């Protein structure tokens, strides 16, 4: 009968579209490798898809996907253990070094655009005229570490233009220079703002940017996985 | 309880955001309307513009039309007496035409009549609608998937409305416009069937729908976690993969084995709410035309 | 067994209980102090609903079944196989998806991410535990709780409907349909948008989230925002199972009658309740 014929169609269906759905999902990160990088013995059932590409506007990059790829960085990490499955010690310090909480991904060294070819992310102080419009306003608070100690102060807000929305706190150090904060991170109070991930001393120890004026995708990741990082190895102090 | 984003701390304005242009006829927008600091704790603040557009306003108006001709009737129903309109509101139903009238479209405006106007008025309102979301998408350029989304929502409603009413051979079978009387309408067709947890489209439809609310809140919850790192930039982290769509798929894969990436995520969330209408319009298509009795039935397998 | 950015990732540390003993993962999967909590309770569960099947002798998925006490027991233990293997087991149950939470709070601290995901699922979490223990409870007995059976917590479902009539009449339980209904528009549209825009018409370069800002626009004059989405659909569906929670947490406490009978107080309010004509006079 034709219900009972739609009902088992349907099943069908639906094994072939979570096979799809699979394979869509393996175009990043894929084959599966060894602890060394080396491809793994044991893939499992689903296939790699065929390729795809993205081309991207204002002839900023094409990608396909998937195919090889590599960290296209050094990772200063090493085994602690004589078999599978085990935690990888940082060889060094995990901070500088880019590993742990605090990795960041080898992005494009260039700005994220809009649609209109502008770069996405700009300094308060030079995007004809962003303001705050609403909440406490955080231009000019004291900057406290995680120790209770002041690290600086807030000289500006870095806004998306498109979304309308702030993405970076940018605080004076006290010799002068600057540094981002990711907003998502930064408790703004009455009289300060409070960043718990780092403590004072690790703020100097915070990824410069190269340009004054935008910031790229590559200087964004490591910023905020060295602020992120903070959370793990920061600890020791607090210590409060 | 750091600083835990679900509302933001700061606002900011900017000139106003009067959008791609691409090949949109620029001349059929509004400008941009008030700005909500309400909002502006949650999304964003901007309201406006919109696209007016021909088809636009045969929709806006069809739509108006068939709310109008439901609200007519009430008023009709509550005498013309305005508390007894606003006490028995959710009261008043826009019944179909009787059995007898079967098909046909020769019904006393009081006796089923006005319930086939306002379904033309109900008609036209949604398909010119669907079309909008066709050609919005066409004068940016962009993919059709939001049109292909809808269509299985207009499955499921044209089945209850239409294609099965026409199967059964008879108006009698729609869903009349009521809050309530649509609700008694709803529990009456599984009373009438056998039951519809006896229906194996019923339960798939019910496992998209809470599948849907599972997937939602991981998905939402997820992208919240990693927005430390910019991942709900989601177009650029599929063209560019970053560290939040890293730390992202490996909390998933660490807590259950597998993981998704950012471009396929959003692959399992469209079908995932797509199956919900899809499978639930062929649930209730065969109910009577193919099945009186879903327990019946289920008790054969034949 | 790796992803191929993985092991940058793979650091000791994060862990709530017991330092680095059971700091690794297996396969793809991180163990931690509650993996190891989370396999005891559900092996103990399992185990547990393996023997409810041996005890009323059958192995068809389709009907095993494990009922909770008799209403005459109260709030009291029970035998074993009157329902006081339902007991344990939903003991077992707690302490796993408890676990299971605690252990994705250690992976979000391995990883560096935010506690969102976990917090989100004790929303799940809570809406069980209204069903078989905060319900129950203030109804005075065990045996208001549902069956384990994939065909019997149906039978249940229906009961507990049709006892106050139609259950649609539920205030509570319309408020939590619409957000059911809701969360899915919503979840449809932000598949649709983002696709779309990273898979445009033929040959034509990757639309940006400002043609996606711009479409929603074009279409319902406002667009809540990349961060604004992925917020929405956290609360729509956490606001759907509040409000279940909300809707079965006040049926048979504080509302034991017909439902439909609740929405009198309206058409009776003293300054309409007599006006001859319309439905209701
Ligand atoms: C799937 C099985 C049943 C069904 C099952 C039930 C059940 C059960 C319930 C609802 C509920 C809803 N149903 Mg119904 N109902 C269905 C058919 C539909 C159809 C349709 C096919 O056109 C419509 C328009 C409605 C719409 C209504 C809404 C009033 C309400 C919330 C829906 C929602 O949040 O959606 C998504 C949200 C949106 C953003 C858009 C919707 C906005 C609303 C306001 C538009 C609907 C009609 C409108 C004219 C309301 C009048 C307002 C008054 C004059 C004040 N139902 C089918 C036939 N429906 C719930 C309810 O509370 O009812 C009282 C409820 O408990
Ligand atoms: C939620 C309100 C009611 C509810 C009423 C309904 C109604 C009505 C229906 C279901 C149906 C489902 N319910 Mg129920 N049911 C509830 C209680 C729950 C609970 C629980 C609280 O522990 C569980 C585990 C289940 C699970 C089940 C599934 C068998 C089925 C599909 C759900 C789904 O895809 O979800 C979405 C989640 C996913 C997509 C992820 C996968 C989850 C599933 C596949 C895992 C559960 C497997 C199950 C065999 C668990 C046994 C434990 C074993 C050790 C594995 N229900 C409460 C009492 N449920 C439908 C059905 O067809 O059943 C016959 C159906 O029509
Ligand atoms: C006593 C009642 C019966 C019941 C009988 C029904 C019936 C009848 C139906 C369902 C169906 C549904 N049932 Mg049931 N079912 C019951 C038990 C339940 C239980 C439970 C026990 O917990 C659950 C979880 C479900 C849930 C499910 C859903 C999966 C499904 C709703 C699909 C949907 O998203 O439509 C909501 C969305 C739509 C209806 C599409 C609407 C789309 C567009 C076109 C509307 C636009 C309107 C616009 C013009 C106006 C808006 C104004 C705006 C402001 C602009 N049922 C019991 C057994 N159920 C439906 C189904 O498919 O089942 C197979 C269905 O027909
Ligand atoms: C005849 C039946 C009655 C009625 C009976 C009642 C009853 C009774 C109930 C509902 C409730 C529900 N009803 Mg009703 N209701 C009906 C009409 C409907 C209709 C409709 C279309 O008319 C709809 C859409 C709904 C839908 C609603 C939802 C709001 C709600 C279910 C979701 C939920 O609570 O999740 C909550 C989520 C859970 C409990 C799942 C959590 C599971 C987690 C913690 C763990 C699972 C892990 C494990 C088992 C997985 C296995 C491991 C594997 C390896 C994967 N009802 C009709 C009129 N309704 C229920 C409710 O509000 O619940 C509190 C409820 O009890
Ligand atoms: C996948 C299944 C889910 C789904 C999918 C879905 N729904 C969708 C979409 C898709 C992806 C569409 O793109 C379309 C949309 O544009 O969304 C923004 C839509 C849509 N689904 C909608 C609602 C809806 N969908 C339904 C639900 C679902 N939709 C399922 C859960 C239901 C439920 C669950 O009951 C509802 C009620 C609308 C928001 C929209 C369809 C728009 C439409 O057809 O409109 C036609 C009629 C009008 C143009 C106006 C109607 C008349 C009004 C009563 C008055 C006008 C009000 C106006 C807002 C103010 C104007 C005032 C002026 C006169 C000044
Ligand atoms: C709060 C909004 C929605 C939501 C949220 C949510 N669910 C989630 C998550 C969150 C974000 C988690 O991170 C977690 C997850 O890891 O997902 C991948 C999860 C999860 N929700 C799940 C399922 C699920 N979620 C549900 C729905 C919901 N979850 C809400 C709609 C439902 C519904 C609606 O029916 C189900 C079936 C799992 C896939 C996963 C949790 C898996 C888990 O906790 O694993 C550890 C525990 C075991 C391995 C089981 C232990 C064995 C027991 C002792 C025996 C089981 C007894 C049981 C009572 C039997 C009943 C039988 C039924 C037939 C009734
Ligand atoms: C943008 O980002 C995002 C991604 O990333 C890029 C993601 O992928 C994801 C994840 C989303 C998907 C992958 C989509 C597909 C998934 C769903 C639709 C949800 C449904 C999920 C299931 C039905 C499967 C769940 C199965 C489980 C619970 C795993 C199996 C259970 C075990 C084996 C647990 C046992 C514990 C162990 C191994 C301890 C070991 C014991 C000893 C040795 C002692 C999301 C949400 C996301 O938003
Ligand atoms: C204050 O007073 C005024 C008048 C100003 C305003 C008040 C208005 C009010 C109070 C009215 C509110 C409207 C209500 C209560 C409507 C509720 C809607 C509901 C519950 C309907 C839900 C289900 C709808 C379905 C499933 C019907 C689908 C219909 C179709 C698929 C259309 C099929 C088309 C037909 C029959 C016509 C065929 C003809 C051609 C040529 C296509
Ligand atoms: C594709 O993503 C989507 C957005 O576009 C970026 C939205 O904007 C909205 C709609 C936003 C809401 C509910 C705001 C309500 C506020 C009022 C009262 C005007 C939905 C559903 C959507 O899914
Ligand atoms: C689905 C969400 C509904 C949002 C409604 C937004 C209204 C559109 C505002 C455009 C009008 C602009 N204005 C005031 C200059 O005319
Ligand atoms: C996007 C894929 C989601 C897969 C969900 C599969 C859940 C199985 C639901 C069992 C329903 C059983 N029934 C009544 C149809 O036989
Ligand atoms: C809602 C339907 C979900 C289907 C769940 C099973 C899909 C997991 C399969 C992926 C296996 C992981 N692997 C081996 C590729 O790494
Ligand atoms: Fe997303």
């Amino acid at each position: 009968d034709l219900a009972s014929l739609a009902i088992y169609s349907f099943w069908i269906f639906l094994a072939g579209l979570i096979y799809y759905l699979q394979t869509e999902n393996m175009r990043e990160g894929y084959p599966l490798e060894n602890e060394d990088g080396t491809p793994a013995a044991n893939q499992g059932p689903f296939p790699l898809p065929k390729p795809k590409t993205f081309i991207l506007p204002h002839g900023r990059g094409t990608l396909t996907v998937p195919g090889p790829e590599s960290e296209d960085r050094p990772i200063a990490l090493a085994r602690t253990a004589v078999s599978e499955g085990f935690p990888h010690a940082p060889t060094g310090d995990p901070m500088k070094d880019g590993v742990g909480p605090a990795s960041w991904v080898a992005r494009r060294d260039l700005p994220e655009l809009d649609g209109h070819g502008h770069n996405k992310i700009k300094p308060m102080k030079a995007a004809a005229g962003f303001h705050v419009s609403a909440g406490k306003n955080p231009i000019g608070l004291p900057v406290r570490g995680c120790d209770l100690e002041i690290a600086g102060k807030v000289v500006d807000i870095w806004v998306d233009i498109p979304e309308q929305m702030a993405r970076f706190l940018e605080v004076e150090l006290k010799d002068g220079s600057t540094r981002l904060l990711p907003m998502q991170m930064v408790k703004v109070q009455s009289n300060r703002v409070h960043v718990n991930a780092l403590s004072s001393d690790l703020f100097a120890g915070i990824p410069t940017i190269k340009s004054p004026t935008e910031v790229t995708l590559l200087e964004e990741d490591k910023i905020c996985g060295y602020v992120a990082g903070g959370l793990m190895y920061a600890a020791p102090k607090r210590k409060s | 309880a750091e600083y835990q984003n679900i509302f933001s701390q700061v606002q900011v304005r900017g000139p106003a955001d009067l959008g791609m242009t691409e090949d949109v006829n620029l001349a059929n927008r509004s400008g941009v309307g008030p700005f909500s600091t309400l909002l502006g704790w949650f999304g964003n603040a901007q309201l406006g513009p919109i696209y007016l557009g021909s088809l636009g306003v045969l929709s806006l108006f069809s739509g108006l039309m068939w709310f109008f001709t439901i609200g007519i009737w009430f008023w009709y129903q509550a005498g013309w007496n305005p508390a007894v309109f606003l006490r028995d509101l959710f009261f008043f139903s826009l019944e179909p035409p009787a059995p007898e009238y079967g098909l046909s479209f020769a019904a006393p405006l009081k006796e089923g009549g006005l319930w086939l106007i306002a379904s033309f008025f109900m008609f036209v309102a949604v398909w010119s609608w669907w079309g909008r979301t066709y050609l919005r998408a066409q004068a940016l350029g962009m993919g059709k998937h939001t049109a292909w989304a809808f269509l299985s929502a207009i499955w499921l409603w044209m089945v209850l409305g239409f294609i099965r009413p026409i199967l059964m051979g008879s108006w009698s079978e729609a869903v009349p416009y009521g809050i309530f009387s649509h609700l008694d309408w709803t529990n009456n067709f599984s009373l009438v069937h056998g039951n519809l947890f006896y229906n194996p489209f019923h339960g798939l439809s019910i496992a998209f729908l809470y599948g849907s609310a599972l997937l939602f809140a991981m998905h939402g919850a997820t992208i919240l976690a990693v927005s430390r790192f910019g991942g709900e930039r989601e177009l650029e982290q599929i063209a560019d993969r970053g560290t939040a769509a890293e730390r992202a798929a490996l909390f998933w894969r660490w807590t259950m084995g597998f993981n998704a990436t950012m471009e396929g995520i959003h692959r399992w969330a469209i079908w995932m709410a797509v199956l919900v209408t899809l499978t639930g319009g062929i649930g209730i298509l065969l109910s009577g035309t193919v099945v009186d009795n879903w327990y019946v039935w289920g008790q054969n397998h034949g | 067994a790796l992803l191929s950015f993985e092991r940058k990732y793979r650091v000791p540390g994060g862990t709530l209980v017991g330092g680095n003993l059971f700091d690794f993962w297996v396969g793809p999967f991180y163990v931690g102090f509650f993996g190891v909590a989370t396999f005891f309770f559900a092996a103990l569960g399992i185990i547990l609903i393996a023997w409810s099947a041996v005890l009323q002798g059958t192995w068809n998925p389709q009907l095993i079944s494990v009922y909770p006490p008799a209403l005459e027991y109260g709030l009291g233990g029970a035998p074993l196989a009157k329902g006081g293997l339902w007991q344990i087991i939903t003991i077992c149950a707690t302490g796993a998806f408890v676990s299971w939470a605690l252990r994705e709070v250690e992976i979000c601290r391995k990883l560096g991410i935010g506690y969102h995901i976990p917090f989100a699922f004790a929303f799940a979490i809570l809406a069980y535990l209204t069903l078989v223990l905060f319900r129950p409870v203030m109804m005075g007995a065990w045996g208001y709780a549902f069956p384990y059976g994939i065909w019997t917590h149906l039978d249940w479902v229906s009961n507990t409907g049709y006892t106050y009539g139609n259950f649609h009449y539920n205030p509570a339980h319309m408020i939590a349909i619409s957000f059911f209904f809701t969360n899915a528009l919503a979840l449809a549209l932000h598949g649709a948008l983002v696709l779309s825009a990273a898979n445009p018409e033929k040959g034509k370069e990757m639309r940006t989230p400002d043609h996606e800002d711009t479409f929603f626009r074009d279409l319902v004059g406002y667009s809540i925002g990349t961060l604004g989405i992925h917020r929405l659909g956290l609360l729509l569906s956490l606001s759907a199972v509040f409000f279940s929670a909300l809707c079965m947490i006040i049926t048979g406490t504080i509302w034991f009658d017909q439902w439909v009978d609740w929405w009198q107080w309206w058409v009776k309010l003293p300054w309409w309740a007599n006006i001859p004509g319309g439905i209701n006079g």
